[PDB]
């Protein structure tokens, strides 16, 4: 069984309904628009 | 007997069953005649009555210990229960000498 | 003759080894194999241990005082090579304690003493005993998760 | 009065190791001191501030 | 023995269509507008990189040849990981490097035991039982000594 | 539905609990020990055993 | 044979049908007719044989009921008269002590 | 007799329990800790402490 | 397994200060202090190591 090109192993089932981090955001897109991206520098204890 | 069960090395050999099984059914399946009378049997052989051919046997020699449970009816008199166990051995005759091998 | 101190040994056993006979006697005592043992002689063994202790006079040597012998195993081959395997107690008169020493020594036909072994009764300094031991009996260590092929840690390393 | 001791018997591999290899055990012991103070009695021979 | 081309529920799942690009589909579920970070990560060149990277790494870790993976599941995984972790300060290359790293690792975590699981599946789906003989069909042993020595009844004389 | 919805959507925060698993709770294991047996043996007293 | 019944001063249990490595055994007594719960201590002493060799010095029944269980759980007899004998340092551990 | 007899007898099951021992139950084991000391130290209150 | 200890061997002096009630009788105050030591066994001999 090595020629497994007809097989499809990925199953993204854990990734449906995911929020930005583990918070309860009521994911629902309440804002009927674009929602632009917020830049994120990975500086933790004190932002700058 | 209202119920009969054989225990081998501490385990049930068969699920316990009513005395009628052992009086009427077992003989039907394995013997020539069903006794009618209060005779109870259990076979470790398949369809045999000696048959001049063995077809299954219980190697009691290799059982570490055996006991059998009799569930008695409520109106019985005190008395004996004989247990018989026909078995296989090898008659070994050689050089003018006899005897039975186990 | 004799053996080098095992690469792993305590300082006490290295000094005892320093005082063994690593050189053959006349290296003639090769003629026969294994002793015959029928002695009921006792006091002779006390003198062999005393002689092995009489051999230790180093500037750094502990003061060693003789106590007693047990397991006085003797026999002689037919070439007059007398074999001893002696277990005895010795008292350290400066640090206040006693140890058991093992003395394996031979005599030639002229009763000159050579020491094949001189060491502490206890051995296996590394303590590599097969069994490891458990601090709790009713604790079952949690079973190792057997990972997928890559072992996880190598997977994150390979993936940048 | 009888004293019963539960002895452990090992197989040969361990019995040999137990004799030939030295052991160092981490063990506990008790220590104590006795003292019989008057212990703040109604009696005027004591005080409530006592050190031992 | 095995087909090398899958009669997908939906064939030509991504690619082979002009009505909408892959990026737009990702942006809708993200609820985000286009940005260089979004347009590169969900690009065909990046998805192709990921598909080829997964095929090559799987073949390097295992002995098995796999084809491109169900893209619907992969794009959902890309967007899912993206939402859970999309951290960059404007350095698009550094952000994509970390984000692609998360997609490749999560994918391989499913593909690698998946391949092992499948190989074992077809092993049992093809023949009755495991093919094992006396190893599988092994009745318990008694191993007691009630009758390890049979007392032969007698010993005849040699004649 | 069922426990599958819990199983599947383990979520982002739980990565610290279930990510790159290290042990399994579902494989019972034990270690082989050194053969021994116990015997209860009576000892005697040297001296009167009284008040 | 005649059907007469006599009481036993000394009664033993033949563990001949048991062919397995045993962690511990548990001993109870109860009325033959009242096949129900609530057990009774009727044992003054007990000892254990393997092939007719003594395994330990005969001990009183109170030893088996009150002392032996220390190895494991429920070393008490508030209403219980359950006594045990272990072949292991603990009975409860999964580990085959 | 006694425990000595029990050690001599051998069963097949033993190969799965006492064969090739991995641990023993009669050799005390322990680990070492950076020395530390405990102290219970009073904290203060900011505000009134009543019902 | 030890989980901490106070080494009294290096202490200059230790006192236990007890503030007593006023409804006490005279008698004993029995103070125990379980402690650790090392038992060394070798060459057939045992002993406590200080």
């Amino acid at each position: 069984p090595k020629n497994l090109q007809a097989q499809n192993f990925l199953t993204a089932t854990q990734w449906i309904g995911v929020n930005t981090q583990g918070s309860s955001l009521k994911n629902a897109n309440y804002d009927l628009r674009a929602d632009p991206i917020i830049p994120k520098a990975d500086v933790g204890p004190w932002m700058m | 007997f209202t119920e009969v069960k054989l225990i081998i090395n501490g385990s049930d050999r068969f699920s316990g069953r009513p005395g009628a099984y052992f009086r009427l059914v077992q003989p039907y399946e394995h013997h020539v005649r069903v006794p009618s009378k209060s005779v109870y049997v259990y076979s470790f052989a398949l369809e045999d009555a000696d048959s001049r051919q063995p077809n299954g046997s219980a190697n009691f020699t290799r059982y570490d210990s055996v006991q059998l449970q009799l569930t008695l009816n409520e109106n019985l008199a005190s008395g004996r229960v004989q247990i018989y166990a026909p078995n296989f051995n090898i008659l070994r005759i050689a050089a003018g000498m006899g005897g039975l091998a186990f | 003759f004799a053996d080098p101190v095992p690469d792993t040994a305590t300082a006490f056993d290295v000094v005892l080894s320093r005082f063994t006979d690593k050189k053959a006697p006349a290296d003639l005592l090769k003629g026969a194999t294994f002793p015959e043992a029928a002695p009921y002689t006792d006091s002779e063994v006390e003198n062999i241990s005393k002689l092995a202790l009489s051999r230790v006079k180093g500037p750094d040597a502990p003061v060693l005082s003789f106590i007693s012998v047990e397991y006085a195993a003797k026999g002689v081959d037919n070439k007059k090579n007398t074999h001893y395997d002696i277990a005895f107690m010795v008292y350290d008169q400066v640090k206040n304690f006693s140890l058991k020493l093992v003395l394996v020594a031979v005599l030639d036909a002229k009763n000159k003493l050579w020491i094949k072994k001189f060491s502490s009764f206890n051995s296996f300094t590394p303590k590599d005993k097969g069994p490891k031991g458990v601090e709790n009996i009713d604790e079952t260590p949690l079973a190792e998760f057997i990972p997928d092929f890559v072992q996880f840690s190598r997977l994150y390393k390979d993936n940048a | 009065m009888k004293l019963y001791t539960d002895f452990v018997f090992l197989d040969a591999p361990e019995r040999i190791r137990m004799s030939e290899i030295q052991h160092e055990y981490l063990v506990t012991q008790l220590q104590w001191q006795g003292s019989e103070p008057v212990t703040a009695p109604g009696d005027p021979n004591g005080s409530t501030n006592r050190k031992i | 023995a095995f087909p090398t081309e899958n009669p997908y529920k939906l064939s030509g799942d991504f690619g082979n269509s002009t009505l909408e690009p892959t990026v737009t589909a990702a942006l809708r579920i993200l609820h985000e507008s286009p940005a260089p970070f979004n347009t590169e990560f969900f690009s065909r060149k990046n998805v192709d990189f990921i598909q080829k990277k997964l095929i090559s790494e799987t073949k390097r870790y295992t002995s098995f040849d796999i084809g491109p993976q169900n893209e619907d599941e992969l794009i959902m995984m890309m967007a899912g990981i993206y939402v859970q972790d999309s951290t960059f300060d404007g350095n698009i290359k550094a952000g994509l490097r970390k984000l692609n790293t998360l997609v490749i690792t999560e994918c391989l975590k499913q593909i690698l035991p998946g391949v092992r699981a499948y190989a074992l599946y077809v092993r049992d789906a093809s023949l009755p039982f495991s093919g094992g003989g006396e190893e599988a069909f092994k009745r318990p042993e008694l191993a007691t000594l009630k009758g390890s020595k049979v007392l032969s009844g007698f010993l005849p004389l040699d004649r | 539905p069922g426990a599958i919805s819990q199983l599947v959507s383990y979520g982002a925060q739980d990565v610290y609990l279930t990510g790159n698993p290290q042990i399994t709770f579902f494989k019972a294991v034990y270690r082989r020990y050194t053969n021994f047996a116990m015997e209860s043996i009576q000892q005697t007293f040297d001296g009167t055993t009284d008040f | 044979t005649s059907g007469q019944t006599y009481n036993k001063t000394d009664v033993y249990v033949d563990m001949k049908e048991l062919n397995k490595p045993v962690k511990y055994v548990e001993i109870i007594a109860y009325e033959q007719g009242s096949t129900s719960f609530d057990y009774v201590d009727i044992i003054e002493s007990a000892t254990f044989y393997l092939n007719s060799d003594e395994q330990f010095k005969t001990r009183a029944g109170e030893y088996f009921s009150l002392v032996q269980p220390y190895q494991h759980f429920k070393r008490s007899d508030p209403t219980s008269n359950i006594s045990t004998f272990s072949f292991a340092l603990d009975a409860g551990s999964f580990q085959p002590n």
